[PDB]
């Protein structure tokens, strides 16, 4: 009939519309932001400027969309499957979270809730089809907070001299390193602070590897 | 004091599994040996719908059993028309990750919502012609987990933050609370009358909540993991759960325990969606095996399989008549089985 | 939600003329169009229609060859370019949206209209009675006549009834015959078969005194009916 | 006269007719001996 | 808080606790029926004709 | 008296013997001799020898029976990646869809070569339509397989270098690349051989019009090789990156490296253009490379494909869950 086929006119127009929206949706690369209020994620995201919350910036072609989920108070196992489909999965950390604790105040290091955080995700069967992006924040404060209080109390298996902010920088980056137990994936590790204008193009660098890298596996070239 | 009411709650506890042992004469397979099974099913495909161009998370039946409504990673609530395969709309989301969606009885509004927090409820008879936002029910810490409408004025959803809410619309403020949970409460399915529904949490126990009431009416703790989904039985007396643990459970209100388990040797995934035939009699459910198994809910017995999709299925839905079963999953295609 | 219509006036035969639509407070771009003319001593007769997008575009048998319809989205002004106009041509003309999908109402915002003066298969609606004098109060049953049967094989029959009142543009009564319009009060129903149609009004009250059209909506081009009035 | 690698298939083809007309020339040949020296 | 939320476990407990619960065969018997009286009226159930069948 | 003979020549009562017989070309030189008793019945044909530099025919035979058991082996893989390509409805990417179109162009120019082996010196001598139909569609399945080539370079070359242009291409211009542009090329090719070198059927040779179509080719293969290196380069990046031990760095690019191979072509490059061993050698290699080229880009990038496989395994039990029940 007329409405019938005024009806599928409309439907092909809305079908344009989609096809416009699928192209743009293939331009935007999303990216997901976890970490904790305390690690200064704010001011990494006013560095990266220049319920869940969209940030999308553009570069000189590649739009980008950064996702923060950090505000949500929530069990991550009932709705983190909804990733899948994100190129790189980015945890900042702070450095100076040694000497802090967790709000229960008992015998348990931030950095512990961390490295529990940073298992959990990574053994998550959805993720294993994507990078892991480690940014290890408030390097400055880390070499303040060290000549402060001595790199001894949470560090047993330590070993270098107790000073030595970049032993300290290394130690705490192998150990993360180490919780992966999956060799067919590389963490792209960064150190950033509250002046580190260049995390832009970290982040782009280490998308467009783990693009390539992706791209090669699915080539059977590796 | 705390240990005197542990101890109280553990005796009250104790008398409510002592007073359903005392009333549990038989069970449901003891007596439905005397009917016939349903036998062969060959049910197939007779539309797909294919306009999804991300995950597709939830859909709802339209009361006309002609419109649908589903919701999807890219950002498009689309309206779906059953016979001829139009679409009808195409709604833009400011928020993209979308887990529920619901679809009004009167058909004037649509919801939507998910990590936003936020309850989105949107008018599709306007004078201006376009979808646009009508409401914005921001009140949770939680992501949005299940949202279905009552009428007009006043919508049910449950969230992440271990509360269930009775929404008045028109105000856009809270009419009452379900603080009952301990865990992200996952989906809820309303009574065909409007006065109960259940829902489920990670806490492995589905709860039965008064609308108007405000009031827990009965608790049961029968899981092993998550509830995933819930679907009513139509005569207001039952309802059917499914969870993490591959089986599903028949649940009956009067009786107030479980009345069926269903699990079978080669099944090891999980429940992702639930949802009943017309009679009641078919049970359907959606697991992470990539189809939708049909099962017989009086017998017992495996009824049939719809194997149409590649994805994991993340919606299963059945018309208010009965009339088809629409299935979805992430590989952004919907199916139409009959 | 206005629609604003200039390019009239009194012209000479064999001129042209180009007429606008300016549309505001609505979503335009996404609403099919139609041009319709109505002579002073005749009922409305309808023009041509544009659908979104310019997909499809449709003329009436009279004026194929002659008329050129077009659209500006992104202004949100609809055009009119009208040559060879002849004394037959003069009428007021009326700018029309319309969505077509299951359940929506087009029909349901009828334009200012303009004044322009100058100086075989298709379906034929009946209406043989021309007034009826009525009393406020009382019921009405107003009688619709189609040469073919409007019953299609989806179910649905279409039909739609409109009111033009005295100076007034046309307003929407009922489409499809059981979905009221939007505004319009629940004292207006209709009934009938296939071919043979009524429009029932209970407890007329005072504002329903104007002209009472039935259209066809089975097959392209759109007809309309002569139009009863009630006194 | 090249020989390329993205004309091999033709090229076999023709060698193989060159062979093929060989031995059939000589056939031919031979019959023709055996009719004149019968004639 | 936790004593609060102990209360209010006690008395969900207490409600929940003292009501009416039927005879688990009975309502057993009684979703049988219902299943059985619409029967007929389930079209997934019973196949339906083309001339009937909005798909077909 | 005095008569014609069996060729037409009138004897007197010495003549040389006739150019042709049965097709034959004979040495006229000498002449043939009428005995007599009036004539006798006996006609001399002692001189009238006829006349008859040749390559290795067994060599021959061996390249075709490997290029027949290559082709056939291909096709049965060819055959199977394509009913798997049609039954598995999840496999949608762009890639994907290249590789579908590859192996198109492989059964289609293998059908061809199929088709043209029933050929004879009489349908090479006599100039038929069909022949020279033949000879055309199969020349234009042949640049239509390496501007798909082209296309498959250009997309892996995009993807490792490019990776906003990655997701910048769309099908609708591979599409167009791979059908609209070699129809022309073809066709004017047709054209100049029916206007300059119409004797012969349209796969013969003489010692300019198959530069029309071998030309462009070439120069694909070129531009292959290069995107190959750009790709192996980056590929050191990555080995220089990712294992950090010159051992395994040297063993994935040789792997890749001869995976790549036979995808883009590059192996007609490898042996390009007297010496009656290294051309018989020559043969013998392109004739290997040319016949299992299509086995080993339908085995590799179909059955060793990890998406492909686990679409395999996903419709296997759906088969085995749906008939079991």
């Amino acid at each position: 009939s007329a409405e019938d086929k005024a009806a599928v006119e409309r439907s092909k127009m809305i079908e344009k519309q989609l096809r416009r929206d699928k192209r743009d949706a293939r331009r935007e690369l999303k990216l997901l932001l976890l970490g904790t209020g305390e690690s200064g994620k704010s001011t990494f995201i006013k560095q990266m400027r220049i319920g869940i919350i969209e940030y999308p910036f553009d570069l000189e072609n590649i739009i980008f969309r950064m996702v923060d989920v950090g505000a949500q108070r929530s069990e991550r196992r009932k709705w983190i499957h909804c990733f899948e489909n994100v190129t790189s999965i980015m945890f900042l950390v702070a450095l100076s979270e040694y000497d802090q604790v967790l709000v229960e105040s008992d015998n348990e290091n931030r950095m512990e809730e961390s490295k529990a955080l940073f298992r959990t995700i990574i053994t998550y069967p959805w993720f294993q089809n994507s990078s892991v992006i480690l940014f290890l924040n408030k390097k400055d404060l880390l070499e303040d907070k060290i000549l402060y209080s001595h790199l001894v109390d949470y560090f047993p298996e330590f070993d270098g001299p107790q000073r030595d902010a970049q032993a300290a920088r290394e130690f705490i980056l192998k150990m993360f390193v180490d919780l992966n137990p999956d060799s067919d994936k590389i963490i792209y590790s960064h150190f950033t602070c509250s002046t580190d204008t260049e995390n832009i193009r970290f982040v782009f660098a280490a998308v467009k590897d783990t693009i390539l890298q992706l791209n090669l596996k699915e080539y059977n070239l590796v | 004091e705390l240990d005197q009411l542990r101890q109280e709650a553990e005796q009250l506890k104790n008398q409510i599994r002592d007073a359903r042992k005392a009333c549990a004469d038989a069970t449901l397979s003891q007596i439905t040996n005397n009917i016939d099974p349903v036998g062969r099913i060959q049910m197939r495909t007779r539309r797909t719908l294919r306009g999804h161009l991300a995950k597709i998370y939830a859909m709802h039946w339209g009361t006309d059993s002609r419109l649908l409504v589903s919701a999807s990673q890219d950002g498009k609530l689309i309206i779906w028309d059953s016979y001829t395969t139009n679409k009808v709309h195409a709604i833009p989301l400011r928020s993209s990750w979308v887990m529920t969606c619901a679809y009004a009885p009167s058909g004037n509004y649509v919801a939507c919502g998910g990590l936003d927090n936020i309850c989105s409820i949107y008018n599709l008879k306007t004078r201006e012609g376009n979808v646009r936002v009508s409401r914005e029910l921001a009140g949770h810490t939680g992501y949005l987990s299940c949202c279905r409408f009552l009428d007009d004025n006043q919508i049910v959803t449950s969230s992440g933050d271990t509360t269930c809410a009775l929404w008045d619309i028109e105000t856009g403020q809270q009419t009452t609370t379900f603080t009952g949970h301990t865990g992200d409460v996952m989906s809820l399915s309303l009574a065909p009358d409007t006065r109960l529904f259940v829902s489920g949490a990670c806490d492995a126990s589905a709860k039965l909540w008064d609308v108007r009431e405000g009031m827990c009416r009965q608790t049961f703790t029968g899981h092993e993991s998550d509830i995933n989904a819930i679907c009513f039985f139509p005569n207001g007396n039952a309802f059917a759960t499914g969870s993490d643990d591959a089986t599903c459970r028949l649940f009956d209100l009067r009786a107030d325990q479980e009345l069926m388990t269903y699990s079978h040797d080669n099944i090891i995934c999980g429940i992702t969606s639930v949802s009943f035939s017309k009679s009641g009699r078919l049970l359907l459910a959606g697991y992470d095996d990539f189809n939708c198994n049909v099962w017989d809910a009086l017998k017992a017995d495996r009824a049939g399989v719809l194997a149409g999709h590649d994805n994991r299925v993340s919606c299963l839905g059945v018309t208010d008549d009965g009339m088809a079963v629409a299935t979805g999953s992430w590989d952004s295609f919907l199916k139409i089985w009959n | 939600v206005q629609l604003v219509e200039s390019g009239g006036g009194l012209v000479q035969p064999g001129g042209s003329r180009k007429l606008s639509c300016s549309a505001s407070g609505f979503a335009f771009s996404s609403f099919g169009m139609h041009w319709v003319r109505q002579a002073p001593e005749k009922g409305l007769e309808w023009v041509a229609y544009i659908s979104s997008g310019s997909g499809t575009i449709y003329y009436a048998d009279t004026v194929k060859g002659r008329f050129t319809i077009s659209r500006d989205d992104p202004k949100n002004t609809l055009f009119l370019q009208m040559t060879s106009l002849r004394s037959e041509d003069t009428a007021m003309y009326y700018c029309v949206r319309s969505i077509y999908y299951y359940g929506s109402s087009p029909f349901d915002f009828w334009g200012q209209g303009t004044t322009l003066t100058v100086s075989s298969a298709d379906i034929v609606m009946t209406q043989a009675t021309s007034s009826v004098p009525v009393t406020p109060g009382e019921s009405v049953s107003i009688s619709c006549r189609s040469s073919k049967s409007l019953l299609h094989s989806n179910g649905n029959t279409y039909l739609y009834w409109f009111l033009q009142r005295p100076g007034q543009s046309p307003q929407l009564l009922i489409y499809r015959m059981s979905n009221l319009a939007s505004g319009v009060p629940d004292r207006f129903s209709g009934s009938g078969s296939g071919t043979a149609f009524t429009l029932t009004i209970s407890r007329l009250e005072a504002e329903d005194v104007g002209v009472y059209y039935c259209m066809q909506h089975l097959e392209y081009p759109l007809t309309f009916g002569a139009g009863t009035k009630l006194e | 006269n090249p020989s390329l690698s993205i004309d091999l298939t033709f090229h076999l083809l023709r060698t193989l007719l060159e062979l093929a007309r060989t031995q059939s020339q000589r056939e031919r040949a031979e019959q023709n001996r055996i009719i004149f020296d019968s004639v | 808080a936790s004593i609060a939320q102990a209360r209010k476990l006690v008395e969900q407990l207490k409600m929940e606790a003292n009501i009416d619960r039927i005879k688990v065969s009975k309502a057993a018997a009684d979703l049988m029926a219902y299943c059985e009286a619409h029967a007929k009226e389930d079209p997934l159930l019973t196949p339906v004709p083309a001339s009937e069948n909005p798909f077909r | 008296n005095t008569t014609l003979d069996q060729i037409g020549t009138c004897w007197p009562r010495e003549r040389p013997c006739p150019e042709y017989f049965n097709g034959v070309k004979y040495n006229t030189t000498r002449n043939a001799y009428r005995e007599c008793l009036t004539w006798a019945s006996k006609i001399n044909y002692s001189q009238c020898e006829p006349i008859l530099q040749r390559k290795y025919d067994l060599h021959y035979r061996i390249a075709l029976v490997v290029n027949y058991l290559g082709h056939c082996v291909s096709v049965a893989a060819l055959v199977a990646a394509f009913l798997l390509f049609l039954a598995l409805r999840s496999i949608r990417c762009l890639r994907n869809v290249i590789h579908w179109n590859l192996i198109t162009t492989f059964i289609l120019r293998n059908v061809m070569w199929f088709l043209l082996q029933l050929v004879d010196h009489e349908v090479h001598e006599s100039n038929e339509v069909w022949c020279r139909c033949i000879t055309t569609i199969f020349n234009y399945f042949v640049v239509t397989n390496f501007f798909w080539m082209f296309v498959e370079g250009c997309y892996l070359h995009t993807a490792i270098v490019m990776t906003y242009s990655t997701e910048r291409l769309r099908k609708c211009l591979f599409l167009f690349i791979g059908w609209c542009i070699p129809f022309p090329i073809i066709v004017a090719w047709a054209i100049g051989k029916l206007y300059y070198e119409n004797e012969q059927c349209w796969f013969g040779k003489e010692p300019l019009v198959d530069y029309i179509y071998q030309g462009p080719i070439i120069l694909v293969l070129l531009i292959n090789f290069v995107f190959l290196f750009n790709i192996v380069r980056i590929l050191m990046t990555k080995l220089r990156a990712s294992t950090t031990s010159e051992t395994i760095q040297y063993r994935k690019a040789v792997k890749a490296t001869l995976v790549l191979l036979p995808l883009l072509g590059i192996t007609y490059m490898l042996f390009f253009v007297e010496d009656d061993l290294s051309q018989i050698m020559f043969i013998y290699f392109n004739s290997f490379l040319q016949s299992f080229q299509g086995f080993f880009v339908s085995v590799f990038y179909c059955f060793f494909n990890g998406e492909v496989r686990s679409a395999v395994r996903k419709r296997w039990h759906r088969w085995q869950d749906h008939h079991s029940l």
